[PDB]
């Protein structure tokens, strides 16, 4: 664990992701999933518990088998017309297993089972780099073969994603598998309106990915994992809690607040194609999947929780970590409500 | 007349092996004091036929996994001499030295396998170092090999020895030569690289046809004779003088050296020739560039 | 079927020699560098050795630069094991 | 010694891969699977197939079941074999079996595709002049065009050591 | 030469298949007695199968197979 | 078609199943994804050999050194699975909750 | 001094330093581009026969065409 | 996201591991090259829709070129008729070694 | 669904030049010397034209012209041509290093009664020119036009238009 070891590690992350957004070679993007998971690897364990020896061994075998899935996509492909562009593909059976390899790459209902077992005995450093980098990878990919693609694998995806990541979560004490249920519902939004615009996929991904930031930096400003620690959190410093309050509330995606543009024009570029019913009900699940979240603000920031002592020993001493970039982040975060014609910043 | 060529080829190959037995003894006895075998029939032929089916005799793993280890030992020690290039080789192979390594791991999966069999004990752990210390070379002996033919073309040998001819390759690249001999020595598991039950005469017929396999090999990597054709017998003999030597001299060194400790053999191996082949195989991939003259392929 | 007839051949003679012999009567972890350090170097093996068969080709100040990476890379491999106390007991 | 060896040596081959995928003790699964890559070796050879099938063949029958037999010994011992194990043997041979007959007496079975019954010695090249066996020179590319290819494959071969000597105690 | 050789016996070849062809096929419903696959009138390299059709295992295990295993 | 295609991609499926349903122990699973690898490697080959893909003939031995490089990785895990239990079950791995 | 310490190692890095070094001068590294450049292994096809180029003779053994001597000439 | 670090940096370090039509070590053709060469340039300039629409014949000719899928049925369809009416017997056969 | 024409064997009963190629190799240079100008005829016509069935004629062209050099090799010097064909018969594939001696014979052979020297190396190179009765080709690969180019958009741009036309936020 040396720091110039670990900037090398973060190189090779950096370097996976870009080889897999630049190459258009097939067997580039697939050595590009496998080095990120080479790299990502020793990103967890960074502790020596067998909590994290679990994890990245289910993560190990999730990855490993969707690499694998997907490589047998490729060999179909060329077994058929075969070329190694990104393209248009020709092929039902390639470009579908290929979606269930990204559904394995990503996390779906039918693929989730790995998602808060290996987030949770991890530290939060890690999860932050595998959730932003592990889910921006497979974007890439769909926002380049979108027109090949059978839309009932996609949809049933997202709406079981949704489903499972709005019920699955009103149970849970974890801060970790809180946000993976998140990450979970929120993929399932981000991958749904792919065959329709994918301009929406790719700046919900950077509201996301923004928002994720914000919350796992506010949670690396203190070493926390359940409400409790929250709640002392509370009666030792302020500000943390009203951070808490807008972050949550924009996760919740309200109208005045920044996590509301996403949903909503999502659900006007898929109501302008006149289907109805499948939004709204993925807009009342959305509305399902916002209650451990009002719990959650509830028990840290609007109500207060008794505490034990020790804190006032504690108020001697200042708070005294460095950030990465927490309040710039926080503010891009949340207030950005009046720049919806940034949307146009793609083409 | 293919099966009476399988006959030509693997009918001497016990004869061949018995009688290495016999001279490797007499001359372990003759770089010691001892005269001997020779009370006991002429010159002691007799002495390695009744050791062949005295063993034989004095007989008493997961039956299945106990018979899988020297079958297999036993098959490749057989099938391991075909593109031998004794003047005219057996199968004109298009690639034959990388299907000497590739086989040569086969033994070292035969040695597992009879390493597993052993019967869960500090026997099978010192067995497990035993195919550690084997599986330690074949990275050196590999990258010696893609050398020392780098200035031979491709692997189909008869070029080899058509290059060959003017001068010995021992010439080019002696230290390089000294390292692969090193090499054969840690791969064919004699001494001084020692050490680590049945059927034994089959597994001891296994070991000594590898090192015979190796030594044929060798005597036709690094050396070689003026080639007349039409005429086999020339090049026939002084290959087989020559290879008779190098074998005599590898028993030879055999004979006379203790063995090594096994972290000092690590160490050894890795920390001492591992950089010195890098530097040399470098230096044999910029030399021909410099030189202007590649082999040609053909 | 050349190799195939060698290989029956073989494969009988060693199945009739074994029927007469037998019908006529807690670990280290530094163990483990050792197959996966071995593995790495083969693979690196694996990269270098079509070589040989590639050398004769017009752009041949490519092919000896990346010749030359290749080898300095598994140098580089070597060096960091060797000054990390990597392969040492 | 009939003309269908291709097919053959396929059958025995997925004889093989059921052998060891029906799941038993895991050094005789290693067994299996080294007989699999013999006869697929043997595949690969008898298309022709001089050149890569026994090249890429020391790095996984040279390289990859001895570290797996490697680290199955140093593991456990798992002495006890169970009915499931020959239950699902006998269920993949009787697939194979039957689709053995509904292709070799039939015409054709789909999963999606029209597979053509007959043994493939047709599609073959129509020995057009090489005389640089294709494969050599296709394999001895990487060279005068490979640029970025091989620095990306090294460079995950060296993140690979680093990694490997971290996770099992770096330094 | 060697070109010109094969090339000629390539085609005598076709010419004889396409005689094996209005031989046996003279009871069949459909079946255009000369049907290439393709749409366009180019000429394709054959499949050794219209070279060599109807040989059973000499002449095609020596053909194909030969270069395979022999040698 | 190319009829021996056909028993490949079952031999591939057979081996997916191989990998997917396991009982007892990560070596059997691993070692099915290590035959999987084989099959795609061997799958892959017989194309670009039939189909004379002369030029880009990377794909066998690239996927094969890559792909190996995941299954080293594979071991170091089991590695550590075995070091810090004392067997390398599919159980004993209920902790860390679901 | 810096010689004996680790004696077999600063050897390698002595060889491997002019191993590195040596194709940065050497009087063949072009004559060796051409000797591997002028060895045809693709066919030469003919062409419809040129608009009168100063090149390309029709018999080959007409000097004629760019060719190759300095292979006899060392 | 598509970046055009392959289309502005001008390195094409992936545009000719890509298909065929590039020049080979040694420079020969695969068994479809003319209808490689045919099916890219009709799917040149067009927005991959009118490609299905318009170029789904030299489409249909590249895939059975790639497979002969149609091609071993005729010739099954061939090698089934004439096992069947050998089993009738007619016509020891003079297609080989003789007329 | 198109059908093709194949040609009988009106012009396919053609005698060949039926020699073994050991010989052939072994008249290689001289046999490229005199004749094989007009062989490059049946070249350009078929890498120009990829028909067979369409420059048989030439095919009969350079079959008769090796055959006039077969017989003015066979009545004209000499006879041990027939001794350096069976010198170099039996070494298992050719090179010319193996038969010299009887090479330089011949070699004084064909100089003193006929000429032919030798072409030097590598001569038989070197891309030929080569000019024909018939006019060069046009469209060989059998397709159309190709049907439809991309309405390429002109014109330099508008200012921006009622300001973005979302739901408000107009400039
Ligand atoms: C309560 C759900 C209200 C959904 C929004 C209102 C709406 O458009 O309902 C009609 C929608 C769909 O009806 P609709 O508006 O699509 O009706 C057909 C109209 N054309 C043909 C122009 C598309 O109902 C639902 O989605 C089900 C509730």
């Amino acid at each position: 664990m040396n720091p110039i070891i670990l900037i090398i590690i973060l190189m090779t992350v950096m370097l996976g992701t870009i080889i897999v957004m630049i190459s258009t070679h097939w067997l580039l993007i697939w050595i590009g999933f496998e080095m990120n998971m080479l790299a990502i690897i020793p990103i967890m364990m960074k502790k020596h518990n067998p909590r994290a020896t679990e994890a990245s061994t289910k993560y190990f075998l999730t990855q490993s088998t969707a690499s694998m899935l997907l490589m047998m996509a490729i060999i179909i492909n060329l077994m058929f017309s075969g070329q190694w562009t990104v393209m248009k593909l020709f092929n039902p059976m390639a470009s579908m297993l290929m979606t269930m390899a990204l559904a394995m790459k990503l996390g779906m209902a039918p693929f989730h089972f790995w998602v808060p077992e290996v987030t949770q005995g991890i530290p939060l450093s890690s999860g932050l780099i595998l959730l932003t980098w592990q889910k921006l990878a497979p974007m890439s990919v769909l926002y380049q073969i979108l027109p090949s693609i059978n839309l009932d694998l996609i949809l049933t995806l997202s709406i079981l994603s949704i489903t499972i990541g709005g019920w699955g979560g009103l149970n849970q004490t974890q801060l970790r598998k809180i946000m993976a249920y998140s990450s979970i519902a929120h993929m399932g939004w981000m991958t749904a309106v792919l065959l329709y615009n994918p301009t929406m996929t790719l700046l919900n991904l950077i509201i996301y990915i923004i928002m994720t930031s914000t919350m796992f930096t506010l949670f690396m400003a203190n070493s926390t994992t359940t409400t409790l620690s929250l709640s002392h959190t509370w009666n030792k410093a302020p500000i943390m809690t009203i951070l808490v309050l807008i972050t949550l509330l924009s996760m919740g995606g309200l109208p005045p607040l920044s996590g509301f543009m996403p949903k909503w024009m999502i659900i006007q570029e898929m109501t302008k194609n006149d289907s109805i019913i499948l939004p709204t009900l993925m807009a009342i699940t959305a509305l399902l999947n916002l209650y451990f979240y009002m719990r959650l603000t509830y028990s840290t920031a609007l109500t207060m929780f008794p505490s034990t002592n020790n804190m006032k020993m504690k108020w001697q001493f200042p708070t005294t970590k460095r950030m990465t970039l927490l309040p710039t982040m926080t503010v891009l975060s949340t207030m950005l409500l009046p720049l919806t014609p940034i949307l146009s910043i793609l083409e | 007349m293919f099966m009476i060529n399988v006959l030509t080829l693997i009918i001497p190959i016990l004869l061949a092996v018995a009688f290495l037995t016999l001279v490797e003894r007499k001359v372990l006895g003759y770089m010691q004091f001892r005269k001997g075998p020779n009370v006991v029939g002429p010159y002691g032929l007799l002495q390695p036929i009744a050791d062949a089916i005295k063993l034989f005799i004095k007989e008493p793993s997961s039956i299945s996994m106990f018979i899988l280890a020297p079958i297999l030992a036993l098959t490749l020690a057989l099938t391991m001499w075909i593109p031998l290039p004794m003047p005219y080789p057996l199968i004109n192979m298009n690639l034959g030295v990388l299907f000497m390594l590739a086989m040569s791991s086969l033994a070292v999966y035969s040695i597992l396998w009879s390493g597993w069999a052993s019967n869960s004990k500090y026997a099978l752990i010192g067995a497990l170092r035993a195919v550690a210390q084997t599986i330690s070379y074949e990275v050196t002996l590999a990258i010696i090999l893609l050398s020392v033919l780098l200035m031979n073309g491709s692997f189909t040998l008869s070029t080899l020895i058509i290059t060959q001819e003017q001068v010995w390759l021992i010439f080019p690249a002696w230290p390089l030569a000294m390292m692969w001999f090193i090499s054969t020595l840690a791969e064919t598991n004699r001494a001084p690289f020692d050490l680590t039950a049945g059927p034994f005469a089959l597994f001891f017929m296994a070991e000594y046809a590898n090192i015979i396999m190796m030594n044929i090999f060798t005597t036709t990597l690094f050396l070689g004779a003026f080639h007349n054709p039409y005429m086999p017998e020339l090049y026939t003999i002084n290959f087989t003088i020559k290879s008779l030597l190098l074998s005599i001299t590898f028993l030879w060194i055999r004979a006379s050296y203790p063995r090594f400790r096994y972290d000092q053999l690590m160490h050894l191996l890795w920390k001492n020739f591992l950089p010195l082949t890098l530097a040399l195989c470098m230096w044999h991939v910029s030399l021909p560039i410099l030189l202007s003259s590649i082999p040609p392929q053909t | 079927m050349n190799l195939m007839i060698t290989l029956l051949t073989n494969f009988t003679l060693a199945t009739l020699l074994v029927t007469i012999a037998f019908w006529l009567p807690p670990f280290s972890m530094k163990f483990f560098l050792v197959a996966i350090t071995f593995l790495l170097f083969d693979l690196e093996i694996a990269l270098l050795l079509p070589l040989p068969w590639a050398s004769q080709t017009t752009n041949l100040n490519t092919m000896l630069t990346m010749a030359l990476l290749l080898i300095f890379l598994l140098a580089v491999s070597l060096a960091y094991e060797w000054t990390q106390k990597g392969l040492e007991w | 010694m009939m003309t269908y060896i291709v097919f053959i040596l396929s059958i025995i081959f997925v004889m093989g891969f059921v052998g060891f995928s029906s799941k038993p003790s895991p050094i005789y699964g290693g067994l299996g699977l080294i007989v699999s890559g013999g006869v697929g070796c043997g595949i690969v050879l008898n298309f022709g197939g001089s050149f890569l099938g026994l090249m890429v063949f020391l790095i996984y029958l040279g390289g990859m079941m001895v570290v797996f037999g490697y680290t199955t010994a140093m593991a456990t011992e798992q002495y006890p074999s169970n009915k499931v194990v020959l239950g699902t043997f006998i269920t993949g041979l009787l697939m194979e079996f039957l689709m053995v007959y509904y292709v070799l007496k039939d015409k054709e079975v789909e999963i999606v595709f029209k597979f053509n019954g007959m043994g493939d010695w047709v599609i073959y090249d129509t020995g057009d002049s090489g005389f640089f066996s294709e494969e050599a020179m296709g394999i001895a590319a990487l060279y005068s065009y490979g640029t970025w290819l091989v620095i990306v494959t090294g460079w995950s071969l060296l993140i690979g050591v680093v990694v490997i000597m971290e996770i099992t105690r770096g330094n | 030469l060697l070109q010109a050789e094969k090339d000629r016996r390539v085609l005598q070849m076709l010419r004889e298949n396409l005689e094996e062809e209005a031989t046996i096929m003279k009871d069949v419903p459909g079946w255009k007695v000369g049907e290439s696959v393709f749409h366009t009138t180019r000429w394709v390299t054959p499949m050794m199968g219209e070279l060599y059709g109807l040989r059973t295992g000499e002449e095609i295990l020596s053909s194909t197979y030969g270069f395979i295993w022999y040698t | 078609m190319s009829l021996v295609y056909m028993n490949i991609m079952m031999a591939f499926t057979v081996s997916l199943t191989g990998l997917l349903m396991y009982r007892s122990h990560l070596m059997s699973s691993l070692l099915c994804l290590e035959g999987m690898m084989l099959s795609l490697f061997i799958l892959a080959t017989l194309m670009i050999l039939n189909s004379h893909f002369t030029l880009a003939s990377m794909m066998p031995i690239i996927l094969l050194v890559f792909a190996a490089c995941e299954a080293a990785l594979g071991l170091s895990l089991l590695v550590m699975v075995s070091n810090t239990y004392g067997t390398d079950y599919v159980q004993n791995l209920n902790l860390l909750q679901c | 001094n810096v010689w004996a310490k680790e004696p077999v190692l600063v050897a390698s890095f002595a060889i491997a330093g002019l191993a590195v070094i040596l194709p940065t001068l050497s009087p063949y590294t072009k004559y060796s581009l051409m000797i591997n450049r002028a060895t045809p292994y693709n066919y030469p096809v003919p062409l419809r026969d040129d608009g009168n180029m100063p090149d390309v003779p029709s018999h080959p053994q007409d000097p004629q065409g760019p060719s190759l001597e300095w292979l006899k000439r060392l | 996201p598509f970046f055009d670090v392959q289309k502005k940096l001008g390195v094409d370090l992936d545009h000719w591991m890509t298909i065929q039509s590039a020049e080979q070590p040694h420079r020969i053709p695969a068994r479809c090259h003319a209808f490689e060469k045919e099916w890219i340039e009709c799917a040149h300039g067009i927005g991959s829709i009118r490609a299905e629409k318009e170029c789904k014949i030299e489409f249909e000719d590249f895939r059975e070129c790639l497979l002969r899928q149609k091609t071993m049925k005729r010739l099954n369809a061939i090698k089934r008729q004439r096992d069947k009416l050998i089993k009738e017997g007619k016509y020891t056969p003079p297609p080989h070694h003789s007329g | 669904p198109g059908i093709v024409e194949l040609p009988s064997l009106e012009d396919l009963k053609v005698q060949e030049v039926k020699v073994s190629s050991s010989v052939l190799k072994a008249a290689a240079h001289h046999y490229g010397a005199q004749c094989d100008k007009p062989n490059k005829e049946f070249m350009l016509c078929r890498w120009e034209e990829k028909d067979p069935r369409r420059c048989l004629e030439e095919g009969k062209l350079v079959n008769q012209c090796a055959l006039e050099f077969f017989r003015q090799i066979k009545r004209h010097c000499a006879e041990p041509f027939t001794e350096y064909w069976t010198c170099i018969d039996y070494s298992g594939l050719q090179l010319f290093r193996r038969c010299r001696k009887e090479q330089a014979q011949f070699d004084k052979c064909v100089l003193d009664k006929l000429g032919w020297v030798r072409p030097d190396l590598g001569e038989l190179s070197k891309v030929t020119k080569v000019k024909t009765d018939r006019p060069l080709p046009e469209n060989p690969y059998h397709s159309r036009a190709r049907p439809e180019p991309n309405p390429e958009v002109e014109g330099d741009l508008k200012p921006a238009r009622h300001g973005s036309r979302l739901f408000f936020w107009t400039m």
